[PDB]
């Protein structure tokens, strides 16, 4: 086994000079051995990234998935760790800045068919990692516009030279 | 296919391993305080008077008269006592245990604070950053009293002796990020405390240790946080109706 | 059918990150202006349905020990009084439900 | 005297901003100050406020991001307040949006902030060769067809009505506005200081004396979002983007023994309460039509 | 700005709903009445009858099937198709459409302002009529030109001619 | 291809669909509330209606009286529906019963509920989705077209 992502909110930064920008907070949570499936954990993990915390609450809220409670109850302990363990004031100025699922350990069965025959059945164990950065969510980048290909193209065509030249 | 989960910890406690212990506990230092020092309310104002405040303590020293069983106690213990060499002491004592703290180095701390001491001075500050300076020392320290217990279960004897420091400090704490949290670093307030210390004397080392730290009750409030707080309303069940007391 | 070959993770990724297998969220989340929880624009409040089914629980419960049968059933109307009420004069001829608690708030008296 | 309208601009920037330091100033310490929220949904709830840096927005952000959004205009004790004028003592605080029962206060609020915003269209509108001087945002009930700004123009631009392209013109440049997000800052400044920021525009200067004279401590209430400072009575919206439909809908004219104002009419709706379009239109062509209240 | 989505009777009271249901109903029958006059409000010219010349179509409803007997004795089955609102909305030059014949917009029946498109709505407001539900294009000679706004009735077709009927059929599923 | 069809295929056939349905309705006579599939309680609204216009008929009406019958499987419920339930609904033809979309159930199978209910029941009020009051800023702005209106036309 391997248990990185806890200690991550161990590490103790050297003091700012005065004038230096804030710098934001940054929180690490996750949880071991969740019953539910990686690959079905990974749907919900990937819908709540770069949203704000409330919002990423209010979609698991009435999610249907089994895991939408148990990711949301993550939030919402990580959330009392920024605001009580850390100086993370104004509660809702959260971000989920990253989320993904891991796999555990699976526990081996046997699966039965017919005809004397089996099938290993394999017992599914997913972790979740989250992490919550102090201030607004960042801008979701929207799609190139005609200038922007139109400028692309004719930039590229002014970076030709003559091949096998000289 | 027959292979299952291990490792579940859990901490249970029963009171037959605890009396079942070949070695009893030994304790360096005793839990509680046997006696807090009552303040008179007028410290605050005698503080800025030189011979009222300093004549006033030096009576109460030598009126009390379990105080001064305590201290012969403490002599016939073992020689070599003065009380008027102990402040100097003292006080030495509570600038290389707070430097300590901001230097973060706990086998030094260990000699200087007692056990009953060590948690309330690192549990917090263990993943912060403290940066704190001595500059002044307004009024000299002098001694309140002096109490002893006799535990006759081992015979040991504890001698402790209240000091009273008006220290003048320059205060910071640091968030884990490297921002500032709860002081500035160049103003030099003035604090007041009631410092505690304790020594083992059946002990044939027995270093002076600080034991405790009592604020008088009409202390000023300390300087506000920088960061806001929010105190939660009551939660409530569906079935449950809010009151507001009055 | 058997499958010819392993299907590389380049081809798994893309069918299993599609747009259309994605989770869709969700635009109609409103506050409840009585309690301030969430709900949808379309459904009743899950906290102040919950506050109502507890409270018709206790006022059924009553009722089961007022008729003590189980085919026994009233043939006139029936009203729910709280503690601190007496019936009305519209009210008479109809079974009385008597509850110790104050009237709820919500629950409006006609 | 010679003041472009840039200098002009930039000097009552700097003024104002002088005048918020000062009050900055005033205060050396940050002092804690209880507030207790007596609202509907979270009763019991506790705040520890800094005094006069903490304002009612900051003060919900502590709830959740649902109190930021959905609320337009706070309530300190029983008197309305604004969501970005800080908190100066212990007090209790209620937060009112459109959808309650009783939105008159927020009603009031919004119409007085989208006059503004056509006063701040108008003036910046016309070339520099004409004078334009914006005299008051007269208070007219929300149950009239629209919110109406007076501006006083050129002797020389008497015999000129807007054109439906220019009405369009000034439509399209508040919408410019509402684009980029702008916040209301709201100082309580000196009667004094206030004659010194409106120095050109005479009619502002009688505005603040007569606005003085209703309150013994000869303080008036300035209202800046961007770069235009103006003097308005009550509070207002926190943000600009608040509004979502906005439109000029025509111009008419009151001709005084003394003066010439240009009355211009706008209609809006918020983000929160937008209306279909076919409701809109007919919304809209009420406001083509004269308003007549002031007293 | 992730805004909510919104309809029509959202933000409507109680007592404003019936009022509104009231204020679209009688645009309809102003605009649709104020069109009754083709050949008063300056048409456009009308020109004499031309070999191999096409005249416009209308939209119609189709409501059901009858017998209908000859005077040979036969029986036939006849449906019956109700021209319920019927306008010419657009006219497209020769040269723009097809090169070789005009082209002439004809709407269906009124349908209701709250549930179309923005740039739907804005069209008609243009013209003064109400929506339709199903917009067909036909190709029209340059010589059967009709001013769009126009109201057709279902006079345009007169017994004994033969006419195409072109619709969506009973669609069976997969 | 199931055009025209306006029932839904409930249990194992259509004479289990009668049951499910007599079960139901039984249970909204005696408690005068319940809540089912969202699917069950559609169709359980169309019968809770005309069971009503058969109980206005009479308690003399045979046709009534075995209709009653079947449909309600608890024998001491038919006094109750022609002396309680009929005489109260007089005056309205067709508004008997009420039906919201409860959430969805806190358990595995995550089915769509629903609330179906008599008219003045001696129970809680439902927490009603409540219209915006005409003091909003959107209701204020028509109902000054409405005042102008009235005072021409
Ligand atoms: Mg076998
Ligand atoms: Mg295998
Ligand atoms: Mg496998
Ligand atoms: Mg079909
Ligand atoms: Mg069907
Ligand atoms: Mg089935
Ligand atoms: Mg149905
Ligand atoms: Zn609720």
């Amino acid at each position: 086994i391997s248990r990185k992502w806890e200690k991550k909110n161990k590490i103790v930064y050297p003091p700012q000079l005065p004038g230096e920008p804030r710098r934001p907070a940054e929180i690490y949570h996750c949880r071991r051995q969740i019953k539910y499936s990686k690959d079905k954990m990974w749907y919900l993990a990937k819908l709540i990234r770069g949203m704000s915390i409330d919002q990423a609450l209010a979609q698991l809220e009435f999610s249907d998935k089994k895991g939408a409670q148990i990711i949301k109850e993550v939030l919402l302990e990580a959330q009392d760790m920024a605001v009580r363990d850390h100086n993370v004031e104004f509660r809702s100025n959260l971000y989920v800045a990253e989320s993904t699922s891991g796999r555990g350990q699976y526990l081996k069965r046997i699966r039965y068919h017919g005809r004397g025959r089996f099938g290993i059945m394999e017992k599914v164990f997913c972790h979740y990692f989250v992490k919550l950065v102090e201030g607004p969510p960042p801008p979701r980048e929207a799609p190139k516009t005609a200038v922007a290909h139109a400028r692309e193209y004719i930039q590229e065509l002014r970076n030709r030279t003559i091949t096998h030249a000289l | 296919s027959e292979k299952e989960f291990v490792e579940h910890a859990r901490k249970a406690g029963l009171v037959i391993p605890h009396e079942r212990l070949e070695r009893p506990i030994h304790l360096a230092c005793t839990a509680g305080i046997f006696d807090a020092y009552v303040p008179p309310e007028g410290d605050a104002r005698i503080s800025s008077l030189s011979k009222e405040g300093l004549a006033q303590r030096a009576e109460r020293l030598k009126k009390n008269v379990a105080s001064q069983l305590s201290i012969r106690k403490i002599r016939e213990s073992d020689p070599n006592f003065k009380i008027k060499d102990f402040p100097e002491k003292a006080k030495d004592i509570f600038i290389e245990a707070h430097l300590c703290l901001n230097n973060s180095d706990h086998d030094r701390l260990h000699t200087l604070v007692t056990e009953n001491c060590f948690p309330d001075m690192v549990w917090d500050i263990r993943y912060k950053t403290v940066r704190w300076s001595f500059v002044e020392s307004l009024e000299p320290p002098q001694v309140v009293q002096v109490r002893c217990s006799s535990l006759m279960n081992q015979g040991n004897i504890y001698g402790q002796v209240t000091v009273r420091m008006h220290t003048r400090q320059t205060l910071a704490i640091y968030d884990r990020f490297g921002r500032l949290m709860y002081g500035q670093e160049d103003v030099p307030r003035d604090v007041l405390e009631y410092v505690v210390f304790e020594k083992h004397l059946v002990d044939p080392y027995g270093s002076w240790r600080m034991h405790g730290k009592i604020i008088p009750p009409w202390a000023p409030p300390k300087q506000p946080i920088l960061k806001t707080v929010m105190i939660p309303g009551p939660q409530l069940k569906p079935w449950e109706e809010f009151e507001e007391p009055q | 059918a058997a499958p010819k070959n392993r299907r590389s993770i380049e081809v798994n990724r893309c069918r299993r990150r599609n747009p259309q297998k994605l989770i869709k969220v969700k635009n109609n989340i409103d506050v409840c202006p009585e309690c301030g929880h969430l709900k949808q624009k379309h459904i009743l409040c899950g906290y102040c349905y919950e506050k109502v089914r507890k409270e018709t629980a206790e006022i059924r419960r009553q009722m089961g020990k007022q008729e003590g049968g189980p085919f026994r059933a009233p043939t006139t109307e029936t009203v729910v009084l709280y503690s601190g009420e007496t019936p009305s004069e519209q009210d008479q001829g109809k079974r009385i439900i008597e509850r110790e608690r104050k009237r709820p708030s919500w629950f409006t008296q006609n | 005297s010679q003041l472009s309208p840039t200098e002009l601009i930039e000097m009552q920037n700097d003024l104002f901003n002088k005048e918020k330091n000062r009050q900055l100033s005033l205060t050396p310490r940050t002092e804690k100050i209880e507030v207790k929220h007596v609202g509907k949904t979270d009763p019991g709830t506790v705040f520890v406020m800094n005094k006069n840096i903490s304002t009612p927005y900051s003060c919900a952000m502590h709830l959740s991001e649902w109190y930021c959004r959905k609320s337009i205009l706070a309530l300190v004790d029983g008197q309305p307040w604004d969501m970005y004028k800080p908190l100066t003592k212990s007090c209790e605080i209620k937060f009112l949006t459109f959808k309650d029962d009783d939105p008159g206060e927020v009603n009031k609020a919004y119409w007085r902030s989208c006059a503004m915003m056509m006063g701040c269209v108008i003036e910046r509108a016309f070339k520099d060769e004409y004078v334009v001087s914006l005299v008051r945002a007269p208070e007219v009930p929300v149950i009239a067809g629209a919110f109406c700004y007076d501006v006083v123009l050129d002797k020389r631009l008497d015999e000129w009505m807007p054109t439906k392209e220019n009405l369009h013109s000034f439509t399209k440049d508040a919408r410019a506005l509402i684009y980029k997000d702008l916040p209301f800052e709201t100082l309580e400044v000196e009667a004094k200081v206030a004659l010194e920021i409106f120095q050109h525009n005479k009619y502002k200067l009688d505005f603040i004396e007569e606005k003085a004279s209703q309150n013994p401590e000869r303080i008036v209430k300035l209202h800046r979002f961007g770069d235009f400072i103006d003097v308005s009575e009550g509070p207002l919206i926190p943000r600009t983007s608040i509004c979502f439909q906005y439109e000029v809908s025509a111009v008419h004219n009151l001709q005084t023994q003394s003066s010439l104002v240009r009355r211009f009419q706008g209609l809006s709706l918020p983000v929160h309460l937008r209306a279909h379009f076919t409701i809109w239109n007919k919304l809209l062509e009420r406001s083509r039509k004269m308003v007549t209240e002031d007293k | 700005h992730g805004k909510s989505v919104t309809w029509w009777d959202e933000h409507l009271s109680e007592e404003n709903v019936p009022f509104v249901k009231q204020l679209v109903s009688d645009e309809n029958k102003a605009q649709l009445a104020s069109k009754l006059c083709p050949l008063k409000d300056e048409p456009w010219p009308i020109h004499p009858w031309e070999p191999g010349s096409s005249r416009v179509g209308l939209i119609a409803l189709k409501l059901g099937m009858m017998p209908l007997w000859t005077k040979d004795g036969q029986k036939h089955v006849v449906t019956l198709l109700q021209v319920q609102d019927c306008h010419v909305l657009k006219y497209t030059p020769k040269e723009n459409h097809n090169g070789r014949m005009a082209a002439l917009t004809v709407g269906g029946k009124t349908v209701s302002h709250f549930h179309k498109s923005a740039s739907i709505l804005e069209f008609y407001q243009e013209l003064g009529l109400p929506p339709k539900q199903k917009v067909k294009i036909f190709n029209v000679t340059e010589n059967a030109v009709i001013k769009p706004g126009t109201p057709l009735y279902a006079a345009h077709f007169r017994p004994g001619q033969y006419v195409d009927v072109t619709a969506k059929t009973i669609g069976k599923g997969f | 291809i199931s055009h025209g069809r306006v029932f839904r295929r409930l249990g194992l056939g259509p004479e289990s669909r009668i049951h499910l349905l007599q079960n139901l309705l039984t249970g909204l006579v005696r408690h005068e509330r319940i809540e089912a599939s969202w699917a069950r309680v559609d169709e359980l609204r169309g019968y809770a209606e005309k069971l009503i216009d058969y109980g206005k008929l009479g308690d003399t009406n045979e046709r009534a009286m075995r209709m009653a019958d079947f449909w309600l499987t608890e024998k001491d419920l038919i006094p109750k529906l022609f002396q309680v339930l009929a005489p109260r609904f007089q005056g309205q033809n067709g508004g008997y019963t009420r039906m919201l979309q409860i959430p969805n159930r806190n358990e595995q199978d995550r089915a769509k509920m629903a609330v179906i209910e008599y008219k003045g029941n001696c129970l809680p009020p439902l927490p009603l989705p409540r219209r915006d009051s005409n003091l909003t800023l959107l209701n204020q702005l028509l109902q000054g077209l409405r005042q102008d209106q009235e005072a021409s036309s």
